[PDB]
């Protein structure tokens, strides 16, 4: 919980914007909203991860702990960058043909079924916009 | 090499995590 | 999934940055009088009557302080309000420099005669006589619009 | 400007229509 | 008050330079520092009066914004400078001690000979007042 | 001249505020 | 039913064919020591500790043997693990040639100052002093990653 | 190459975050 004096006061103000009754509690259906109020763009899967590490409300202390853990972890960035390894011209697209080659030949090799499924889900001439494919698997 | 394998695996883990939720 | 239907992440962030700036005691509420400065912060220039409407929209009519969820509702309704009454109020307010909810007879006359589908002097004479409602010289355009809302 | 002409014109259109309904 | 989008932003950022903890407050003993950071140059007594209005030894952002808007709507030593200029045909920033004395003793809320001797004595010299200087006080 | 009386009184009011310190 | 949700027909065949090579005695079981060569036969290259994590996943830590269901559960879990810690652990393992869980302080200095958003000498000096946990000139990175979490 | 530049840059980002947390 290695947050600064300033982060803690920032999170306390953000938490209390949604603590209406003032009872040091917010609903989990508002967790996304407070994090977006703090200039974050948490993923649907980032938020389930958090909303599930609590078996439906959140007290300020388990919020501060989520936020401290979320600082110490930047999934959108890292997947984009993993894709950018195989994107030479740097344009943020990758051919359906090179993408297929890399997924069926490197790492935990995808089957021909799994990649046929991957490429369909990446729209488009047959060039994959991978920044939007990051959005898909969130 | 080790770096390309790593980049490809990270993508594959997320892709398969995504298909498992569907 | 509160406000996920209505506002975007960067909107909610902008609204937060603007609202929290007036939260003195840090309980998540600002004195409603700050609401002018909160909208000026956001590059809006709303009228007094405009802010009284935003407040009414959420049933905070003279409620002393205003909630953030309340402020989110206001913004998210006013961003999508295509109501005809609101267009007409908004058109008049472009000619209300200060935002006190009035416009000099002389100024109204000048705009109705020199801009747009320009009114005639007989046509505009008849408008001032009807819009100069409550005394002389000053046109309460909000009531003028109230008058011609019914019937 | 064109902006102010359109506000003025919106008010004219609206008043005229109200007057024409008597 | 009826303040600008840019100005509120300018003035928030100025304020947050002196809020180290980020608790929405600055010390009174840092007020002069923040207004100097905005290129304002307030006089010792211009701060004492602003500060008492507040009276924690602390200023929040809303009352800081207020203090600003109170100096930004009102105006300046420009009017005093200009009132002298009325009495300066040359416009060389200099009014003679003899003319100034005659104007203070004869026009407006005429000064006593008591007063107009303490004025000229502190307005020195060569019997040639340099009114920009004297508006500096 | 009303204008010169005005200019004189403005200076005068600032000078009395000063000496009031 | 079993594993139909998590693995494809084709994967179960591949993993069978690879696991089966080390079942000498037709038990349906391999010597744990052999899990590395099984995974190398799949064209993977895990580290000593990556392998302990896999044995751990199915509560088989310090077991002599591994079942086929155990194996299928390790793989199905690892194939979908997008855990942040694991990602940091798999980035460090790129620079661990032998897979023993150590990177020479000098080799760590080199990668950190020549690749990626290159650390400054100041920045990597701090790093080695905290990362060379014992002082021997070997970074036990797995442990260093415990600290940073 | 690109691959082990990714692995490096992930280690570096994580380490700078850790040290920012103090």
């Amino acid at each position: 919980d290695q947050l600064t004096e300033e982060q803690i006061a920032e999170f306390k103000e953000a938490f209390s914007l949604f603590d209406k009754d003032g009872d040091g509690t917010i609903t989990t259906k508002e967790l996304g909203t407070v994090m977006r109020s703090l200039g974050q763009n948490p993923t649907e899967a980032e938020l389930q991860d958090m909303i599930n590490e609590v078996d439906g409300t959140i007290d300020f202390p388990e919020f501060l702990t989520m936020m401290a853990r979320k600082m110490k972890t930047d999934s959108e960035e890292e997947i984009r960058e993993a894709f950018r390894v195989f994107d030479k011209d740097g344009n943020g697209y990758i051919s359906a043909a090179e993408l297929r080659h890399v997924m069926t030949n490197l790492g935990e090799k995808l089957t021909d079924e799994e990649v046929d499924e991957m490429i369909r889900e990446a729209d488009i001439d047959g060039q994959v916009n991978y920044e939007e494919f990051v959005q898909m698997m969130t | 090499g080790p770096g390309s394998e790593f980049a490809a695996a990270l993508i594959q883990r997320w892709y398969r995590r995504y298909m498992a939720r569907l």
